[PDB]
RNA sequence: GGGCAGUUUGACUGGGGCGGUCGCCUCCUAAAAGGUAACGGAGGCGCCCAAAGGUCCCCUCAGGCGGGACGGAAAUCCGCCGGAGAGCGCAAGGGUAGAAGGGGGCCUGACUGCGAGGCCUGCAAGCCGAGCAGGGGCGAAAGCCGGGCCUAGUGAACCGGUGGU
RNA sequence: GUAAGAGGAGGUAUAGGGAGCGACGCUUGCCCGGUGCCGGAAGGUCAAGGGGAGGGGUGCAAGCCCCGAACCGAAGCCCCGG
RNA sequence: GGCGUGCCUAUUGAAGCAUGAGCCGGCGACUCACGGUCGUGGGCGAGCUUAAGCCGUUGAGGCGGAGGCGUAGGGAAACCGAG
RNA sequence: AGCCAUGGGGGAAUCUGGGCGGACCACCGCCUAAGGCUAAGUACUCCGGGUGACCGAUAGCGCACCAGUACCGUGAGGGAAA
RNA sequence: AACCUGGGGAACUGAAACAUCUCAGUACCCAGAGGAGAGGAAAGAGAAAUCGACUCCCUGAGUAGCGGCGAGCGAAAGGGGA
């Protein structure tokens, strides 16, 4: 029966309220110190697209 | 092979404990244009016979609307939406005395 | 068949070539950091709000319009003149 | 590599941070830098830490 | 503690095994955009500089012949000639003396909060940056400054260490 | 055999189990460095345990709860010789 | 007499000296349940609809708003709120 | 890492006794443990009766019929035709 | 015949590998009870001075958490009803 929404991409990701699934810039852990500050706050937020559709066609049931 | 994307990070903070969630009063908030709809008088156990809140604990009054005076009933109340109430209207807090 | 002593080699290696030319010509509207020359060295030096970055790069600088130049004892000019 | 290590520095007057590296081999004992903080204009700033 | 149990024990690849190989940057093959394959040719990177960084004052080489105690093909100085054959850490390529090279003074923009609009590209990541604003260094000013002449010196996520909010 | 117990064996180191060779005639040389194995009441490292100097949350406090050093805690491997 | 390299599977590519089948009959393979999702046929419309159950029927429907979807989003969160 | 349940060891109290409100402490509540019994609402179909946008002798129960029969295997079991 | 409670309790398979996790506390083994089984009056629930045995359905809810944060597994409270 039910579907079962995903636990990880939920608790990692922003779908925006309008269908679009916009999550957080990837790179930024053992990094920092021989690098820009320019790096810093560009991996901020982030965006994504197109596998987005996946993305969505997985939120799903409470969708989010 | 690679992470399906799955190298994308999480931000979801504070995610989960484990003694389920923290009890907290969860608000709601209504247009009042769409209050300028109505006429009269809205109680939170009114609005939720209507067609908006549904059970929301709290009420808190926001959007655009219109200088109408009536008797809007609830606990909080949007600054923003203080500034419509200004125009006309009543302003009752927190309910029980 | 019979196959003595063979062997192998070393120079599978082969660095990733990045894409490397102008971008924008003359006649062609940028409008404010729009790259238009990617270059080694000096190919192109820059000039009339053009402008260069930290790896020898021609980009917009101006809404305008680019073209070019040629000056032997100084070097070879790019120019994006906008209007008035 | 670690000769030249990784540190960082943060100010007197309380914390704040700015990220750098080192350089133990060369000359170097402690640092006394002059950067600037999240709070206020430019100030001191402490060697300390990994 | 194989005595017994359940499982791991890469892939490429002129059949497989041995040998070699995996990623990053340069130069050909590459056929004047890009790009373009091979166990096809040729070499390099996992580091370095708190000054090898940032501004202002300033100088220009490698070499050639001629002339000189040690020196003497080549330590040094001098004369005249000498448009880049010198140098620019490290491989090569691009480039550069109208500076990126080499000397001195003050310093510390390997700055914060942001980022228009472009490179590139399947995704991801990577590359570029005007200006704004805080305040800051130097500069008589004009002004430069989001490290190093540029391309290699690099590792999404999950785990947690440590300081803070 | 989880076990009760079983065979060993109502047999006793000329007896019972395990291994290498395989009548008999000749014979069986050097190496304890790696390892297996025999022993060795000093010692390194290490367990739960035992212990409690010392730290914290909290109550006004009495108290309660957690963190925990010194130092004593085996087998074992290291060590020592055969 | 003019002409004329079997059917299938698989192949870059086959009549194949590649595979499957002597011949005829009958059986024999993209469904369903729930959720999801693009549309599409209607009804309603800032509203829409009920699940379990209860009542009725002997293929007779009907009550039954509990809930789910919708009117608002932004942010990890507090909270702010057409921002 | 609470709470419930407990295999080894220690080892209480009787209404200021006592478990829990998720480390733990204060408080404020909640409930009275370590004795037992309890229908109905729910489940199941060997069984009987009713129904069908269920099959019509290869389909249908394996079996429409003299089927858990023949026969196959020691054997547990297999499973026809009609 | 099947359902029901308790005591034992796998593996394939999934995670495109495989242990941790899955399948599952499922298949089967054993014990026993009965038209039911079992369950059963609160040392409960849960945050409101709020309720009031137990089983059942729906909703809550793929929610809240659990997790080589992967596979995926997945509560009770409240509500409406029996």
């Amino acid at each position: 029966p039910k579907m079962k929404t995903h636990k990880g991409a939920k608790k990692r990701v922003k779908i925006t309220a309008s269908g679009k699934v916009v999550a957080m810039k990837t790179g930024k852990r053992h990094l920092n110190w021989q690098k820009s500050g320019k790096e810093i706050r560009q991996k901020g937020r982030k965006f994504v697209l197109a596998k987005p559709e996946a993305e969505r066609i997985k939120l799903l049931l409470p969708y989010e | 092979g690679r992470s399906t994307t799955l190298m994308r990070l999480p931000k979801r903070g504070m995610q989960g404990q484990v003694p389920g969630e923290i009890k907290r009063p969860r608000y709601q908030g209504v247009n009042l244009k769409d209050l300028a709809r109505f006429e009269g008088e809205v109680t939170p156990e009114l609005l939720v016979r209507a067609g908006l809140l549904k059970k929301g604990y709290r009420l808190k009054i926001l959007g655009e609307g219109e200088a109408k005076p009536l008797k809007v009933v609830a606990h909080a109340f949007s600054k923003s939406a203080l500034e419509k109430l200004k125009a006309a209207g009543g302003e009752p807090v927190l309910l029980e005395a | 068949a019979h196959k003595k002593g063979l062997g192998s080699t070393r120079n599978g290696r082969d660095s990733q070539a990045k894409r490397l030319g102008v971008k924008r010509y003359e006649g062609q509207v940028v409008r404010a950091g729009n790259i238009l020359v990617r270059q080694r060295g000096t190919r192109f030096k820059p000039g009339k709000n053009v402008g260069m970055g930290r790896d020898f790069t021609l980009f917009a600088l101006v809404d305008g319009v680019v073209e070019f130049q040629d000056r032997g004892r100084l070097g070879r000019y790019v120019h994006v003149r906008p209007l008035a | 590599v670690r000769i030249k290590l990784l540190l960082e520095c943060t100010e007197c007057k309380r914390r704040n941070y700015a990220t750098e590296k080192n350089k133990r081999n060369t000359p170097n004992k402690l640092e006394l830098r002059k950067y600037c903080p999240w709070c206020r204009k430019h100030t001191v700033h402490r060697e300390v830490k990994i």
